[PDB]
RNA sequence: AUUUUUUGGCACCUGGACGGGAAGAGACUUUAAAGUGAGACGUCGCGACCCUCGCACUUGGUCGCUUGAUGUUUCUCUUCCCGUUCG
């Protein structure tokens, strides 16, 4: 498939609470091994389309080479992307207020691939890069907390007080 | 009486004017008994100067922003809203549409 | 089995809104987490995860169980049954 | 028990003087007696006197009160009536 | 005694100065009639802000709610 | 009932507003924001809601330590009574 | 602009999706394409589906001289003649209002 | 109407009330009558500025009343 | 994009829509409509409140570029008093339950 | 007004204006109306600061924000 | 339109830009040498020691924040490396 308006306007819509245990408060849109090509004649055009509010986006398992135009978004907190063929990530494709970013098991091969993260908004406090290729490389964690120093948690381990003074250094 | 007149002006464009100075321009779809006007393709505003005397209309700014229409940075604090609800209480004027014959909706 | 997976051996030093939102951020890659539920002060270390289908909570039960959260490597097996607050 | 308006029709009965406390307006006093109120809780007041008070450690200094003479002081603008 | 309103029925035709809860205005006029609301009609009006005169008004009509007293003026 | 309103519009405090209606006279009201409005009355009730033609809206507004006088000319408008402090004939 | 082009590409996915076209026409109602455009994709929507009068209604309830015309041809092409009665009461040449009519009630 | 009812349904919870002073008040509701006037017991006060206090009882006036905040079983309630 | 709801939508209708609700002191209580009143008296289920901080008030002068950070309080099932009510808009409408997406 | 249960009880009344007044409840009203036998209007901690008011004293009930027993 | 909701105690008061942070100034306490625009509420958290072995429908205590940020009351600015945007 590629993006069209009907399925982003579809596209199930319903609150969640797993950002707050007791009340169902995040609308949570689904489009999820949905295999959206991108095509940058269809999809933000299509995505003009996407409910507002809208919390979190759950694009996983979508045959996306990059992270999707999602700026002029101020209340997307979430974004999902796993299993997606994201190969750059330009921090200024996501949403403004981006907190929670995930993108297990893309395409990520070097840290030149990862440079422009350095552009994403100071609000993101969750990265998930598992699964890609530059989780093997040396240094790899080092690297992007020097890029974005203000995670909190990254790959799902806690960066500490030590990880962030050394990256804050250079 | 007169609120009897506004029932009458039903799909008609009015500014109405808040008591806080905030202005909505809009469509006018009902008025309740007690004044409670309803209004669609709504433009809030507020007056220039009013944005630089915070102590008086910091929360005449707040709500105009919390309304979530003031995605829009346009000068004089624009928010535009598909549907509002504004309890009566809250007006100061109504700007009437200018062709508006008087004469044969109080009569 | 089930729509619920029940996940154990949590770290017990990470604050529960943390642990709520990374198993969440951690199990939807692999299926729709309907639910994520949690308890401990009646039971410490433990979550019960619900999916959408068998077949999502059947592949993240193949590829979550063992890996590390938070350090401490995660248990992962089906619940005995639905979470009825869901 | 004694329902307030009979305890304020005492005040007017006994033309005994009180103090009316005003309702916002925390800097001052008006000291009378009552000669008439109604369900409102309107009242007339005869030899009535604004006094300016200190808004906390709220001293009255009477010495430099004004006269206002007789008065019908508006209801909603009252909040407290005391001997 | 006098109730509120025979009271204030027995103020018309005479000179009334109605001090406003607002603004420190004090309107000093001939009060010519009064609503069993209160609102009061004045003719002959001085407004006054903290006793300094601003001129006179001709008639004014005064809404019940403005009112924090009206006093006689001898 | 509506007897008592043919009563208090013609007698009470309103024959003001009442005569500067049926005289066509203009009024100076004053608002709770200190805004005047000089207007001509079309039809008014006991709340003084008002009907107002020639609507013209006066005010002053500060820049720094002096003020500006600022103007509206409104054709037509709607007054709700509760924010009226007062009204004045125009002589 | 971009954004007709996402629409053009669902209707070659699947063109019978009456949505599809409703959700267009209304981003050209919400944008304000003039009327001689609108009039091209509202006769677009109504060729697609050329063996249906519901659209046609829906386009006459949008072009409500023009929408007296269609209708004369709508007519000519029962239960939207019968929507028509009120209005072609109005005309008063009898043969006009009284023919579609007559012929309404033969094809019932 | 129905707002009120629900909160004659909140009686014997603990009800966490606003007061338009920014004051919070947090405890048993006892009473409450058809205007929103409220009587609370053993009461978590807290003055606007967040400095807490605690009080055996208190009643409390409905035009003085922001908003009341009552227990989530009460969406359950068949007012609704 | 944002929602639209039909032009005769009274506030009866919007029972189950999740509302702003914008109040005398310049804060908004957002929840799903449950119940309402002759007064605007307001039940707003899993309600919450923002209010805009007097650090960040100043960055709504002039100059999507202003991006205010709220502050909000989870609040719950909330009933509103009438007299607090300036105004009240549409946020959303009924979602289905996520109860509804369970397969099986 | 079900306020039987605080008569002849002493109550402190926080009143508008952030005034507080505490005394012997004696009477209540349909608007809330209070009449407070021993009344004094208090404002800090020193007792030379608060002031005893008259032997009566009415209260207007739209001025009342709480009324706290003692 | 008259105390508890809707007929008002409300109103006076080249270049631009933002953000990393460094150096000085400032201010207060020490005896030339060492510390960092005033005083105080609260609140999110963070991270260590102290509670529990696990399939349900508010984990608990305690200490540092020498900043991890944040909201709110009361009193009296120059300069250099540099990140990112705008026309």
């Amino acid at each position: 498939m590629k993006f069209t308006p009907s399925i982003v306007i579809d596209a199930p819509q319903y609150y969640v609470d797993h950002f707050n245990g007791k009340y169902n408060v995040d609308k949570c849109v689904i489009l999820r091994d949905l295999q959206l090509e991108t095509d940058s004649e269809s999809m933000p055009s299509s995505l003009k389309h996407l409910t507002k509010p809208t919390h979190i986006l759950d694009l996983t398992n979508n045959d996306l080479i990059m992270i999707p135009d999602l700026s002029r978004r101020d209340d997307i907190h979430t974004l999902l992307l796993g299993r997606n063929n994201i190969v750059e990530v330009d921090g200024r494709l996501l949403p403004m207020n981006v907190q929670n970013l995930t993108l297990s098991n893309n395409s990520i091969r070097r840290f030149e691939d990862l440079q422009r993260l350095r552009r994403a908004p100071r609000t993101l406090k969750n990265l998930t890069l598992i699964g890609n290729q530059v989780c093997h490389l040396a240094n790899y964690r080092e690297h992007v907390l020097r890029l974005v120093p203000h995670l909190e948690t990254l790959d799902f381990q806690n960066v500490t007080a030590e990880e962030r003074k050394s990256a804050m250094s250079f | 009486k007169l609120v009897n007149f506004l029932k009458k002006l039903r799909n008609e464009q009015v500014t109405i004017e808040l008591k806080n100075g905030t202005t909505v321009w809009g469509t006018l779809q009902s008025v309740s008994p007690q004044m409670n006007a309803i209004l669609t393709d709504v433009k809030l505003t507020l007056p220039q100067p009013r944005l630089n005397k915070l102590n008086s209309n910091g929360i005449a700014m707040a709500s105009l922003y919390l309304t979530g229409g003031q995605q829009p940075t346009a000068s004089d604090n624009i928010a535009s809203l598909q549907y509002i609800n504004i309890r009566g209480n809250t007006i100061r004027q109504i700007i009437l549409p200018d062709s508006l014959n008087l004469d044969s909706l109080l009569v | 089995a089930k729509n619920t997976l029940y996940v154990s051996q949590l770290n017990e030093k990470i604050n529960m809104q943390r642990l709520r939102v990374n198993l969440f951020l951690l199990f939807a890659t692999f299926g729709e987490v309907l639910k994520v539920s949690m308890n401990f002060k009646k039971q410490r270390g433990q979550a019960f995860i619900t999916m959408r289908t068998i077949d999502q909570a059947s592949l993240a039960q193949i590829s979550l169980n063992g890996e590390r959260f938070f350090g401490k490597p995660l248990k992962v097996e089906f619940s005995k049954s639905e979470t009825k607050t869901l | 028990m004694v329902p307030p308006i009979n305890c304020i029709f005492n005040f007017l009965q006994q033309q005994t003087p009180v103090t009316i406390w005003l309702f916002e307006q925390i800097g001052i006093r008006i000291k009378g007696k009552i000669v008439g109120f109604d369900e409102f809780m309107n009242v007339v007041i005869d030899e009535a006197v604004e006094i300016p008070v200190n808004s906390a450690d709220g001293k009255e200094d009477v010495e430099k009160g004004t006269p206002l003479g007789k008065i019908l002081l508006k209801g909603d603008n009252i909040t407290l009536i005391t001997s | 005694p006098v109730n509120p309103k025979p009271f204030l029925k027995g103020l018309v035709n005479h000179r009334v100065g109605v001090k406003l809860k607002f603004n420190s205005t004090e309107y000093r006029g001939t009060l010519v009639s009064t609503d069993n609301y209160f609102n009061l009609q004045l003719n002959e009006a001085e407004e006054f802000v903290a006793g300094v005169s601003h001129g006179t008004l001709g008639e004014i009509f005064i809404r019940c709610n403005n009112v924090l007293y009206i006093r006689e003026l001898p | 009932l509506e007897e008592l309103e043919e009563f208090e519009f013609k007698h009470g405090p309103m024959s003001l507003i009442n005569d500067a209606m049926v005289t066509r006279t203009p009024v100076i009201i004053s608002l709770r924001n200190n805004h005047k409005i000089i207007a001509r009355v079309k039809a008014f009730d006991r709340h003084c809601n008002m009907v107002l033609e020639n609507v013209k809206e006066l005010w002053t507004e500060k820049k720094g330590k002096n003020v500006i006088n600022r103007e509206r000319f409104i054709s037509k408008l709607f007054l709700r009574g509760d924010s009226v402090i007062v009204v004045l004939k125009t002589p | 602009n971009d954004e007709d082009v996402a629409f053009e590409y669902e209707i070659q996915k699947t063109p019978q999706n009456i949505l599809t076209w409703k959700r267009y026409i209304e981003y050209w109602k919400e944008e304000g394409r003039t009327d001689k455009q609108i009039r091209w994709l509202y006769e677009r929507f109504c060729s697609q589906f050329v063996t249906d009068t519901s659209i046609w209604e829906d386009y006459i309830r949008w072009e409500s001289s023009r929408i007296f015309w269609l209708f004369q041809r709508c007519l000519k092409s029962d239960r939207i003649c019968l929507s028509y009665l009120e209005l072609a009461i109005e005309q008063y040449d009898l043969a006009m209002i009284r023919h579609a009519l007559a012929s309404s009630l033969m094809k019932m | 109407g129905i707002p009120v009812k629900l909160l004659n349904e909140a009686q014997g919870h603990i009800v966490s009330l606003e007061l338009t002073t920014g004051a919070t008040y947090r405890g048993k509701l006892v009473e409450s009558e058809d205007s929103m006037n409220v009587q609370l017991r053993d009461v978590i006060a807290t003055e606007p500025q967040g400095a807490v206090t605690h009080m055996d009882q208190i009643f409390v006036r409905g035009s003085q009343i922001k908003f009341i905040v009552v227990p989530d079983l009460l969406k359950n309630a068949p007012l609704f | 994009s944002k929602i639209q709801v039909a032009h005769s939508s009274r506030l009866a209708n919007l029972i189950d829509y999740k509302l702003r609700v914008l109040t005398q002191d310049g804060r908004v209580y957002i929840g799903q409509l449950m119940a309402f009143d002759k007064h605007m008296n307001l039940v707003l289920n899993e309600c919450i409140e923002e209010r805009v901080p007097k650090t960040q008030l100043d960055k709504l002068r002039p100059r999507t570029t202003l991006n205010i950070k709220v502050e909000k309080r989870v609040l719950g099932l909330t009933i509103l008093r009438g007299e607090q009510i300036l105004s009240t808009v549409v946020e959303d409408k009924p979602l289905l339950s996520k109860k509804e997406r369970l397969v099986r | 007004p079900e306020l039987k249960k605080y008569m002849d009880k002493k109550i402190l009344l926080n009143i508008n204006g952030s005034r507080k007044v505490a005394g012997i409840l004696r009477g209540y009203d349909i608007f809330l109306n209070v009449v407070l036998d021993d009344a004094m209007e208090i404002n800090g901690e020193d007792p030379a600061n608060n002031h005893q008011l008259g032997l009566q004293t009415v209260i207007r009930g739209n001025s009342i924000i709480s009324l706290e027993a003692l």
